[PDB]
């Protein structure tokens, strides 16, 4: 996790004009209706068959501001992701199972997000340091994989 | 394989970027080069600063081949069937690269069409550019 | 797309496989586990240790449908419909991990199959491999 | 490289027999057999238009000897292969512009060829060791692109 301290200020900077509860319920409802492979974790969610199911149902708004929050705190600590979503890593392979593909599809999604959010100002440089830092999220949450 | 529905949905959406093609072409490609900077091995020939005049140039003509491929959406594999042989035998790009520059145009789709970018036209996009790629790189061996 | 070379290569290579396809199915398993363990995220209700009889009876499992596609070689997506229906819509792997298993069964057949072996079987079975995979995947969206 | 002692020994012990000159020219021979596009970087070496062709070639099994013998030294150096391979990480992408994607290839082709060798030796265990020293020479030698 190479970030130059302009590219972390670029990330700081905008993330700090997101709405996390919203912007959670997209990426996850969003990666769900994309990728409906994901939708293996989630059976007890309820109705997924159509877009408008997905995107409007709680429980995915509701865990999409979890997974958001998590993320944010991970922002914080961009100098120790590893130690920062050590338990979190080991709950999604002990517990849940989930082969962390799945966490760079999440970061892919979160990026058509943020660009389809802020527009003109989600600039090719800006995107840039946002790809490393979704990169060093979905390796962090790997990381304890055994 | 493409629905009727994800037909619509690119129809529509491509419809929308009409004649802006060429431009986000361009922008496509120098996100894809700064996030992702293996790509630029496939381009030393060019110059790669900001405004390059080659990577407006190069812009157009992805662009138009996607337009083209828009046209043809019943019938891609013949209509594109040149670039899948030049791709396959000169140039001989690795495969992982398209699903690089396929995430970088949606991503410039994102950033310009706001209203028409939902949640089910970004899945039929999505496919859409996946059968693209797998068309130009369907006969590598 | 398989060339007739291809098919012949692999029908040869897959023939002397012969009564150990079982074995070198469950060797293949086992190698995957160990060398790629994000793949074990897909089998949480097997005993994964080594010899378990979960791993040996997935084991023959796996090869019986090899050798059912080299046997339908030439109409793969029909002989394969019904698995390529339980993976998109039940299992749901991730792609990339045919990839991985794929790899792993070329490792199990190169340390078994010495003679057999050549650079151009090697390119037949891994063409092969790569059309198996595309046909188990392509129901997924 | 998070290599174990038991892991480290393994990848040493069945080094120590390999013909570095017979399984350098047969790894790059079924790379460029296996993977023909990989023939992009080689149009100088000659004919390669089949599989009989490039395995004989001589430039191609001298060049294999070379890739094998910068390999072999860097396994002298496990703790520290970013390091032992900085120079070639920059050489590979400032003077032959290769995309780092091909060194997995390489790798994997590499894998397939010791098996094929040592056979029964090549136990699921020592694959797996082997596995992750051809992904830390790959991550090394595509550290340095920009
Ligand atoms: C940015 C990456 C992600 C982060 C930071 C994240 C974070 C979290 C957190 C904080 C929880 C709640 C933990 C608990 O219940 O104790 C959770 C649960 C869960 N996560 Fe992740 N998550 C991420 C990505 C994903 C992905 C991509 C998937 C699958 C596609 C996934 C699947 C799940 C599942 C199935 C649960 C349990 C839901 C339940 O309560 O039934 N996560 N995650
Ligand atoms: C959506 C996928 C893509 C499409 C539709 C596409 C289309 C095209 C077109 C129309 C050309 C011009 C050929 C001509 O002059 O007739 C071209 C050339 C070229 N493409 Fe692809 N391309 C795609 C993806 C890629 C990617 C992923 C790479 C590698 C990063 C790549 C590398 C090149 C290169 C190096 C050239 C030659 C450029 C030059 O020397 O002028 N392309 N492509
Ligand atoms: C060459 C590629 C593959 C083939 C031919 C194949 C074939 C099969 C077969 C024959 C079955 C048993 C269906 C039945 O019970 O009738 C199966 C099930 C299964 N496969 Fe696939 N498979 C392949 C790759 C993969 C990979 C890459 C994964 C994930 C890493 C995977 C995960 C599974 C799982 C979890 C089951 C269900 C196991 C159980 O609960 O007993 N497969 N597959
Ligand atoms: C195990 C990974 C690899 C290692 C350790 C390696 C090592 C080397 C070394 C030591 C040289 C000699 C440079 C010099 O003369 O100073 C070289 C040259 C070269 N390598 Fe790599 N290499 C690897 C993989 C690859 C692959 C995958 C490709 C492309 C398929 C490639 C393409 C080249 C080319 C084109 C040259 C220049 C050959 C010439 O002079 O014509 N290498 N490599």
């Amino acid at each position: 996790m190479h970030l130059t301290p302009e590219e972390k200020s670029a990330v700081t900077a905008l993330w700090g004009k997101v709405n996390v509860d919203e912007v959670g319920g997209e990426a996850l409802g969003r990666l769900l209706v994309v990728y409906p492979a994901t939708q293996r974790f989630f059976e007890s969610f309820g109705d997924l068959s159509t877009p408008d199911a997905v995107m409007g149902n709680p429980k995915v708004k509701a865990h999409g501001k979890k997974v958001l929050g998590a993320f944010s705190d991970g922002l914080a600590h961009l100098d120790n992701l590893k130690g920062t979503f050590a338990t979190l890593s080991e709950l999604h392979c002990d517990k849940l199972h989930v082969d962390p593909e799945n966490f760079r599809l999440l970061g892919n999604v979160l990026v058509c997000v943020l660009a389809h959010h802020f527009g003109k100002e989600f600039t090719p440089p800006v995107q840039a340091a946002y790809q490393k830092v979704v990169a060093g999220v979905a390796n962090a949450l790997a990381h304890k994989y055994h | 394989v493409l629905s009727p529905a994800d037909k619509t949905n690119v129809k529509a959406a491509w419809g929308k970027v009409g004649a802006h093609a060429g431009e986000y072409g361009a922008e496509a490609l120098e996100r894809m080069f700064l996030s992702f900077p293996t790509t630029k091995t496939y381009f030393p020939h060019f110059d790669l600063s900001h405004g390059s005049a080659q990577v407006k140039g190069h812009g157009k003509k992805v662009a138009d081949a996607l337009t083209n491929a828009v046209a043809h959406v019943d019938d891609m594999p013949n209509a594109l069937s040149a670039l899948s042989d030049l791709h396959a035998h000169k140039l001989r790009v690795d495969p992982v690269n398209f699903k690089l520059l396929s995430h970088c145009l949606l991503v410039t789709l994102a950033a310009h069409l706001p209203a028409e970018f939902t949640p089910a036209v970004h899945a039929s996009l999505d496919k859409f550019l996946a059968s693209v790629s797998t068309v130009l790189t369907s006969k590598y061996r």
